[PDB]
């Protein structure tokens, strides 16, 4: 489905809303970037400290640091799903999509 | 800083 239609994407939101719509540590949202260029950002509560994420993207794939996906979706349902970090050095996982 | 390494 569009990205615009999954439960975790709120669009171009603004950073007070950000923090707002994070509560809880895991909680998380996907936005686009304000000083990036058409990029998305993950952005995540994590031990009291929001923290994002540009999405990156190589040969079509779309990935935070080891191998990705063709869509965002599907590397969004992989962290999910797993509960595994989004990078080794980070130790953030994903726990609540924000709705 | 805002954003992790890229
Ligand atoms: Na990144």
């Amino acid at each position: 489905k569009p990205l615009h239609e999954q439960l975790w994407y709120h669009g171009a939101i603004p950073r007070a809303e950000v923090a707002e719509l994070l509560v809880h540590s895991g909680d998380f949202l996907v936005r686009e970037s304000e000083t990036v260029k058409g990029a998305y950002a993950l952005s995540v509560l994590w031990d009291g400290l929001p923290r994002h994420f540009l999405i990156q993207s190589l040969d079509n794939l779309y990935r935070l640091e080891g191998e990705g996906f063709p869509s965002i979706p599907l590397l969004i349902d992989h962290l999910l799903s797993t509960q595994q970090p989004l990078t080794k050095k980070s130790g953030v996982v994903l726990h609540r999509a924000v709705p | 800083p805002v954003y992790e390494p890229v």
